[PDB]
């Protein structure tokens, strides 16, 4: 639900690195669990044990990505003394991409992942700052 | 089957749809859906073979599950308010159930899986009927209860439908599956604008129905169901291939063709509600549909594929049955952009 | 809490046949569940509708299901206060089908005739 | 209250069982019929509790239509068996996404 | 009013047209046998309509004027080149075989349409069902490849699965040495090049594969050269036997309506004869395809539908 | 095949076109007159 | 000419787009056609829509 | 001096069950021409 | 806007009675001419598909095509004009009835407005 | 509760009698040594189901006769019976009642 989003957002940007890291880890774990459920449903690989192994691998990868992003972004915002700045999120995003690239053990995904993730996190920070809506309400 | 029985079944399908469209009681809408489903099964199975039977059972299971959840949503709505009229939904759980049931009836993602298989299994006439007429009733019901839809769920399913249609069409060499994925993407475009303006939904539905009718009739005229079979048409009737190429360009949303009118209008409407990111992603994703339309155009009319010797005999014969309204469908699906402001007729 | 006890059994039978073991046994579970549900409706006060369950559902539809398979391999508070007069309101509302529900009768009869035609056309084969 | 909740829970269990699809399409038809029986019970209870007299036709109507659908489904099942010799769900894989 | 669903709805029922004499009949035999005369005599005596054996230009005789078209515009093959050089570099042999099968399919559709539209029976030479013997012989003599016979089998499957087999099969039996003497007497220099092996494989295919499979769903009358001279006993045998084992008694008015809608609309009959299977013997390059198709259009009466050709003498084109 | 100009269909098509044109012109004239009367122009 | 124009500028915009879209197409369309997995996925999405959007 | 047009080798890439064949899909076969499966 | 629930609307009327107070579209309307052009294109495509001389195959058929398109286009143009008239009527009535939502802006002159200047260098 | 007790008594006696019948002769010592799937029977079952649905529709007739709208009720009842007869006639004419 939006409960995890509220727990992550209620923390101030430049404080409580541990809390932000924990919330990002929880969000990543939830996303990995959902992706694992879909993958298990659409592709039953060989058995129960292989399925639980795949679920655990996906969940750990997603949680690690979220944790690295949250920790790096919060640390950058704290030490740069410039909160509300999208470069911290970009830095966090790039780190997350790198974490994923290291997990998959290939440089192209890591390099590709770092650039794209950095862009997405910076865009999300810009949207928070400027008030961009992804799901707009029917105003007119 | 007997022509009298076939005519009666077609009239029963249309009468079920019209009963859904004209009634103000939830039970009568459910009855209309039931009548439509009952009369639809023989039409799919008209040419008896294992593929048609399999498609019919898949379609039956999907539609029966959807109708069961629709009845459940109606009963929950009645429980929380002693109302039978189709209006505001009065309950969030009932409205979520109703939205999911109508989404599976329409084939929106993630309930899209049955559409390609059912379309591939059935013939081209049954596919024409299934992809054009079978969308009117669920979309009309969605239009009537648009003010109660949760926009998040509707927009999520619409964007998912656009993405899934675009990605699934890239992998297809069968023409019926290409049509099915195109239909899924167009359904996503139609439902992404329901929360803001139902007139835009109806306009998109009309344009899509015209284009789909034209393309299906062109495919029936040149009796082809695969890419390679369609690549032989230029050696018998190049006019058909040229018309199909222009229709495919229109279906890709390229201006100044007719298929540009819906997306344009929808984008405008969404921008009026401070929605910017979603229309941008929607156009970016429609680029995929345009790509596989262009691949079909490459294989069909823009280049000349090898032919066979026995084609020479086919040169000596003419089509015995000519489909009326095909020229009108082609013209309406290609050249109606200058008449865009006519949409105020609340089409 | 007699109604509650019936409800619990109803759910247990549903869980029993929803596991889908040996469709003959799933049919037996659904028969037991239908009997318990008819008992719930009868205990509520809907005698005609409960008997309609018991006759139509159990004796026609589940019988046809079993035939086809064999061919192959808290309460008491929300109640009313007054009485219904010298008739039963459920029977009056059900009998209003021929005086009020002309449209319903028309559409249902047409659907049933179409269903007969559809079944014959589908099972024709060829 | 509790009685309504149990009826809904039964509907959810039947829907989940239909969506499980272990095998035996006949089990899918049985799950659909259980869903309809749950709907019948729930609607009958609501209509009787609120003394909606004219709504007393509604359960009967539902039942009739549902049984008609059931017949249709059964016919389809039989035809599938007559092509494969069994009602196994995995045999319906000729058409793919 | 052309035949269709409306004609069927109002009055058109073909079952009342059958009068126990429809009885589609096919006559088969080896090369240069007397089967043509026997079939002509059977048609003359029984009042049926005779169909001369379909050749390369059978389709030309039914469209436009009955005059045949140029070889490169119609058929792209010749029998004389097959007799001269059966092991051709250009793979003409299989091109001829496929074109002849397509012509036989068109002629069978025409015969069925006549029978279902009028009720009068028809008599045919080698039909689509008996067409396979030539392909088999051509395979055993090394004239064609295995891919050719596979392609032929696919086409024959998808086409012949949609028609009713003939009621009566009349086979004429003639010895290979006697038939070779008959070829010698014919004097056609191209026919004098047929080896006895080709005839032996034709006869072997006929006897081993075609006769017993037709004996399981039809009535078969195996006749020799001498006893085929008198058609009176042949007609007596035709009338004496009764068809009770074939699929024809199973047919009803609805199946007849479907098959009658199929036999007309020749483009649906010929639909699967051009499946996109690329064998070098029959696949044609795009440039030659375009050139030959443009050439075909140039011929008078082919540019516009049959009634819309000013060059042919058509009038009131604007008002038609 | 061999067919003459079908005078029945030609006559029906031409009559339909002429009837539609006359109906349209009459409708336009009545619309103009009614608009003028309602707005008090003429 | 070679490193930038023919390789890296080609690698960045067009080739990456083609690779990603083709991989996503293979992911989406590679389905065995078994209603088992489809309806299990339907159950999952029904639960997600019930417990996420309200 | 001639415009290039597709040949058999070029035409064969569209003759498979799907575009972009994979290891899993490699055993897939196109549907029959008349869309009829033998009764077996 | 959603004028479906607008009060006093007849459920299945193509053109209401109050639509007769508006000027009808002229017979030489450019949109009517475009509709006739669409009908002519439909006739030409019908000739081409049926394999007939495109320009001069059926004059009666082409005339019927053009006439039908012009007829329907005239009625469609009438309905569209009426709908836009209703939109404007409702807009003006609403602005009149809610003066506190549409205040008259105090007109200002560019000589008393301080706009920032950005040199281009 | 009277009907519940009556059903309980009936089932209890039936179970007791059947159990004693099945267990009395089991105390002494003794030696102690497909495909067809007829379509016609399925068609009969389906016809029974549809006709039973139409009977379910016709059942409220004893109460339908006191409405003051006797003409409408009579018309609708005759409509239901006429469509039931039409269903029987359609099944009869298309060879659906043969063996
Ligand atoms: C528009 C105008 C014109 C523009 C022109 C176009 C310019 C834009 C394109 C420029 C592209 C350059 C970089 C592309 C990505 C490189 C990775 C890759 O291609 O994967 C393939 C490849 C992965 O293949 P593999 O199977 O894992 O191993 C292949 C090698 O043989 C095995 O190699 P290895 O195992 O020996 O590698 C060990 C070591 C490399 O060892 C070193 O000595 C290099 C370290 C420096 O790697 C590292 O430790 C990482 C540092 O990656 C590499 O081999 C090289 C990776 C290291 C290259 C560093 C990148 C150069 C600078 C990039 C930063 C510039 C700005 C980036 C913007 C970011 C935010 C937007
Ligand atoms: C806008 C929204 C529109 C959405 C999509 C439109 C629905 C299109 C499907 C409707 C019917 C299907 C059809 O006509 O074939 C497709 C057709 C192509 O014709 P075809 O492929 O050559 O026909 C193949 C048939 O399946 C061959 O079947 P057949 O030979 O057995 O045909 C028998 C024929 C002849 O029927 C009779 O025999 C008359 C006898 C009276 C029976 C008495 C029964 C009373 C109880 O009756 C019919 O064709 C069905 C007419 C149903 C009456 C509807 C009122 O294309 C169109 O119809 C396009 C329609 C354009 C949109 C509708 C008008 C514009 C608005
Ligand atoms: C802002 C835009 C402004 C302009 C608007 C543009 C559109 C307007 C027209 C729309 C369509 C209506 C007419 C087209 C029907 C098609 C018939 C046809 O093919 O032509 C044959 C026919 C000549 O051939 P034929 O000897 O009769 O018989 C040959 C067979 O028909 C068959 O011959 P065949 O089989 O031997 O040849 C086969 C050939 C035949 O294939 C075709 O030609 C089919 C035609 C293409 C499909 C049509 C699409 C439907 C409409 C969409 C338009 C898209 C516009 C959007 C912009 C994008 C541009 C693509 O196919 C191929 O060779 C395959 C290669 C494909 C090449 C690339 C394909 C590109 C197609 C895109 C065309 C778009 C413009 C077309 C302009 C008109 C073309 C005739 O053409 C004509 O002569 C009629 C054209 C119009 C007649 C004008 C006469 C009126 C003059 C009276 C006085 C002047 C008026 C002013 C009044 C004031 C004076 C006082
Ligand atoms: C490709 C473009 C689409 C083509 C569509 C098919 C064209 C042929 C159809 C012939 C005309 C059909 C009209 C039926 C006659 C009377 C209709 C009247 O009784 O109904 C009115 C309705 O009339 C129709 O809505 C108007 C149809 C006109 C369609 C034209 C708009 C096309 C968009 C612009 C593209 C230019 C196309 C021009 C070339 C054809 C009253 O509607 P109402 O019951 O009160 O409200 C229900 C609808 N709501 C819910 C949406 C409000
Ligand atoms: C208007 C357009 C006509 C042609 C188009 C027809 C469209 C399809 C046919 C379906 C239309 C159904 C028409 C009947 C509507 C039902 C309502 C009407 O009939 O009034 C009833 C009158 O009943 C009539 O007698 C019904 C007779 C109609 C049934 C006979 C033939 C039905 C065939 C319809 C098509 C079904 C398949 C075709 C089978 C041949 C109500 O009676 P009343 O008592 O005042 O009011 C009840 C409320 N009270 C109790 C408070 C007083
Ligand atoms: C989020 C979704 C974003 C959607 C972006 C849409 C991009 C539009 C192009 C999509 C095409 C993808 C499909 C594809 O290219 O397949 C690879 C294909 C394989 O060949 P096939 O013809 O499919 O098979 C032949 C063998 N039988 O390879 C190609 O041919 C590549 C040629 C086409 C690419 C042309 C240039 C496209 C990219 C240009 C840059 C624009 C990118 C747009 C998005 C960028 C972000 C703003
Ligand atoms: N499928 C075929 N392949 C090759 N040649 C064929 C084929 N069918 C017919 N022909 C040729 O048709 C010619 C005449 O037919 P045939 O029955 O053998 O002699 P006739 O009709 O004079 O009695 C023969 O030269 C025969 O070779």
């Amino acid at each position: 639900a939006k409960t995890l989003l509220h727990k992550y957002s209620d923390i101030p940007e430049g404080t409580e690195c541990h809390r932000k890291a924990y919330a990002s880890t929880s969000i990543g774990g939830a996303t990995g669990l959902i992706v694992s459920a879909y993958s298990i449903a659409l592709k039953p690989p060989a058995s129960f044990l292989e399925g639980v192994a795949r679920t655990g691998r996906y969940t750990f990868t997603s949680a690690a990505i979220g944790a690295i992003f949250g920790l790096t972004s919060c640390i950058s915002a704290q030490v740069r003394e410039k909160p509300d700045d999208p470069l911290n999120y970009f830095i966090g995003g790039c780190a997350g991409g790198l974490t994923l690239g290291a997990r998959t053990r290939s440089y192209g995904i890591g390099a590709a992942a770092c650039a794209y993730m950095g862009l997405t996190a910076a865009l999300v920070k810009m949207g928070q700052l400027e008030g961009w809506q992804v799901f707009a309400e029917p105003k007119v | 089957m007997n022509p009298i029985i076939y005519t009666t079944l077609i009239m029963t399908v249309m009468s079920g749809t019209m009963l859904v469209m004209i009634s103000s009681h939830w039970l009568l809408i459910w009855i209309g859906f039931e009548m439509n489903l009952l009369a639809m099964i023989p039409v799919l199975m008209k040419n008896f073979n294992p593929r048609a039977t399999e498609a019919a059972t898949k379609y039956f299971l999907t539609q029966a599950t959807a109708s069961m959840m629709l009845m459940m949503a109606i009963i929950i709505n009645l429980l929380y308010s002693g109302q039978w009229t189709i209006t505001k939904m009065f309950n969030p759980v009932a409205m979520t159930m109703m939205t999911m049931a109508l989404a599976m009836k329409l084939g929106l993602s993630p309930f899209h899986f049955w559409v390609p298989e059912v379309t591939q299994g059935i013939s081209l006439q049954a596919g024409l009927l299934l992809l054009t007429w079978q969308k009117l009733a669920p979309l009309s019901v969605l239009c009537q209860i648009s003010q109660s839809i949760n926009p998040n769920l509707m927009l999520t399913m619409a964007m998912l439908s656009i993405l899934i249609g675009g990605w699934g069409g890239l992998n297809q060499t069968q023409l019926r599956k290409i049509m099915a994925y195109s239909s899924i993407a167009h359904m996503g475009w139609m439902t992404a604008v329901l929360p803001y303006n139902t007139t835009m939904t109806i306009l998109n539905l009309l344009i899509y129905i015209t284009m789909t009718l034209a393309m299906f009739m062109l495919l029936i005229h040149s009796s082809a169901t695969t890419t390679l079979s369609l690549s032989h048409t230029w050696n018998k009737m190049p006019v058909i291939t040229s018309l199909m190429m222009v229709t495919l360009l229109s279906m890709g949303g390229l201006p100044p063709l007719s298929g540009f009118m819906p997306k344009w209008m929808i984008i405008q409407e969404m921008t009026k509600n401070e929605s910017i990111i979603m229309p941008t992603l929607m156009a970016m994703t429609a680029l995929l549909n345009l790509y596989f339309y262009m691949r079909l155009a490459y294989s069909s009319s823009l280049t000349m594929f090898p032919s066979t010797n026995n084609m020479k005999m086919k040169w000596q014969f003419e089509h015995t049955k000519q489909m009326k309204l095909l020229p009108t469908m082609i013209v309406l699906s290609t050249l109606v952009l200058p008449m865009t402001p006519a949409l105020s007729s609340l089409n | 809490y007699i109604a509650f006890i019936l409800s619990t059994i109803f759910v247990i039978g549903f869980v029993g046949f929803s596991s889908k073991p040996s469709p003959i046994y799933g049919g037996l579970g659904l028969i037991v569940s239908g009997g318990v549900g008819c008992g719930i409706v009868l205990n509520f006060g809907g005698s005609f509708l409960g008997l309609m369950v018991f006759l139509i559902y159990l004796g026609g539809m589940l019988v046809v299901f079993g035939y086809t398979t064999a061919m192959a391999t808290g309460d008491w508070v929300i109640y009313d206060t007054g009485d219904s007069g010298f008739f039963s309101e459920e029977a009056m509302g059900i009998a209003a089908l021929y005086s009020y529900g002309t449209w319903l009768v028309i559409v249902t009869g047409w659907s049933l005739l179409i269903g007969v035609v559809v079944i014959m056309e589908i099972t024709r084969g060829n | 209250p509790l009685v309504y909740m149990n009826i809904i829970m039964a509907f959810a269990i039947a829907l989940a069982g239909l969506l499980m699809y272990r095998s035996h399409l006949m089990s899918s038809l049985l799950c659909l019929e259980g869903m309809m029986l749950s709907l019948f019970i729930m609607s009958t209870l609501i209509i009787l509790n609120t003394h909606f007299t004219l709504a007393n036709m509604m359960p009967i109507i539902l039942l009739v239509f549902a049984a008609c659908e059931a017949a249709l489904g059964l016919s389809l099942l039989v035809m599938v068996s007559n092509t494969y010799g069994t009602d196994y769900v995995q045999n319906l894989n000729l058409l793919q996404c | 009013l052309q035949y269709g669903p409306l004609a069927f709805v109002l009055g058109e029922r073909t079952t009342r047209k059958l009068t126990e004499t429809s009885k589609v009949i096919t006559v088969d035999g080896n090369i240069c046998s007397g089967k043509g005369r026997l079939a002509r005599e059977i048609a003359e005596k029984l009042g049926l309509r005779h169909f001369p054996e379909a050749g390369i230009h059978y389709a030309d005789s039914t469209t436009g004027d009955g005059k045949p078209l140029d070889v490169q515009l119609s058929g792209n093959c010749s029998l004389e080149k097959f007799y001269d050089d059966p092991k051709s570099n250009d793979g003409n042999s299989y091109r001829l075989q496929s074109w002849l099968y397509a012509s036989r399919l068109l002629q069978y559709a025409d015969a069925l349409e006549h029978l279902l539209s009028t009720g009068q029976g028809v008599v045919l030479e080698r039909s689509i069902y008996s067409d396979f013997v030539f392909l088999e012989a051509m395979y055993r003599q090394g004239f064609i490849r295995k891919q050719c016979v596979e392609h032929y089998n696919e086409v024959k499957k998808v086409t012949a699965c949609e028609y009713l087999p003939p009621h009566v099969v009349v086979y004429v039996d003639v010895p290979v040495p006697e038939i070779q003497s008959r070829i010698q007497k014919k004097g056609n220099p191209h026919e004098m090049k047929i080896t006895a092996a080709y005839l032996q494989d034709i006869e072997n295919a006929y006897k081993k594969t075609f006769l017993p499979e037709m004996s399981e769903k039809c009535e078969v009358l195996q006749y020799s050269a001498r006893e085929a001279e008198d058609a009176e006993k042949v007609v007596e045998d035709i009338e004496y036997l009764k068809c009770d084992k074939g699929p024809w008694p199973d047919q009803d008015d609805r199946t007849f309506h479907r098959l009658r809608m199929l036999v007309q609309n020749k483009l649906e009959v010929l639909n699967y004869t051009t499946i996109p299977v690329y064998l070098p013997e029959i696949t044609i390059g795009a440039h030659q395809s375009d050139r030959v198709f443009q050439k075909f259009t140039e011929l008078p009466g082919r540019k516009y539908s049959p009634g819309y050709n000013e060059d042919v003498g058509d009038k009131w084109i604007w008002l038609k | 095949p061999h067919g003459s100009p079908d005078w029945l269909k030609v006559g029906l098509t031409l009559g339909t076109s002429v009837f539609l044109w006359i109906y349209l012109i009459k409708q336009h004239k009545e619309d103009v007159l009614e608009y003028k009367r309602r707005n008090g122009l003429e | 000419s070679s490193l930038l124009d023919l390789i890296w500028l080609e690698t960045i915009l067009p080739k990456t787009t083609s690779f990603i879209q083709m991989k996503m197409s293979i992911m989406v369309s590679n389905q065995k056609g078994l209603i088992k997995l489809y309806f299990l996925s339907f159950l999952i999405t029904i639960m997600i829509s019930m417990t996420l959007f309200n | 001096a001639r415009q290039w047009q597709p040949d058999v080798e070029w035409a064969e890439q569209f003759g498979g069950a799907v575009m972009y064949p994979t290891k899993e899909t490699a055993h897939w076969k196109p549907p029959p021409w008349n869309d009829v499966d033998p009764p077996k | 806007t959603m004028m479906s629930g607008r009060p006093g609307r007849v459920p299945l009327q193509f053109l209401p009675n109050e639509a007769r107070s508006l000027p009808p579209p002229k017979l030489t309307d450019p949109r009517l001419v475009y509709m006739g052009f669409l009908g002519y294109c439909s006739g030409l495509i019908d000739n081409a598909i049926r394999r007939r001389p495109v320009v001069s195959a059926g004059l009666h058929r082409q005339l019927l095509y053009v006439t039908s398109f012009v007829f329907f286009g005239y009625y469609l143009l009438k309905r569209q004009d009426y709908m836009y008239a209703l939109r404007d009527h409702d807009m003006f009535a609403y602005v009149k009835s809610h003066p506190e939502d549409f205040p008259e802006k105090d007109k200002k002159t560019y000589g008393e407005i301080l706009e920032e200047f950005h040199p281009v260098r | 509760m009277n009907i519940m007790l009556t059903l309980l008594t009936n089932v209890t006696l039936a179970s007791l009698l059947v159990l004693i019948a099945f267990w009395l002769p089991q105390l002494n010592a003794y030696s102690e040594k497909r495909l067809p799937f007829s379509m016609k029977f399925f068609l009969v079952a389906i016809t029974f189901l549809l006709f039973d649905l139409e009977i379910a529709l016709l059942l409220p007739l004893p109460w339908a006769s006191q409405t003051n709208n006797l003409k409408t009720m009579l018309t609708m009842a005759l409509f239901l019976l006429i469509l039931l007869a039409a269903s029987l006639a359609y099944e009869w004419t298309q060879k659906g009642l043969e063996w």
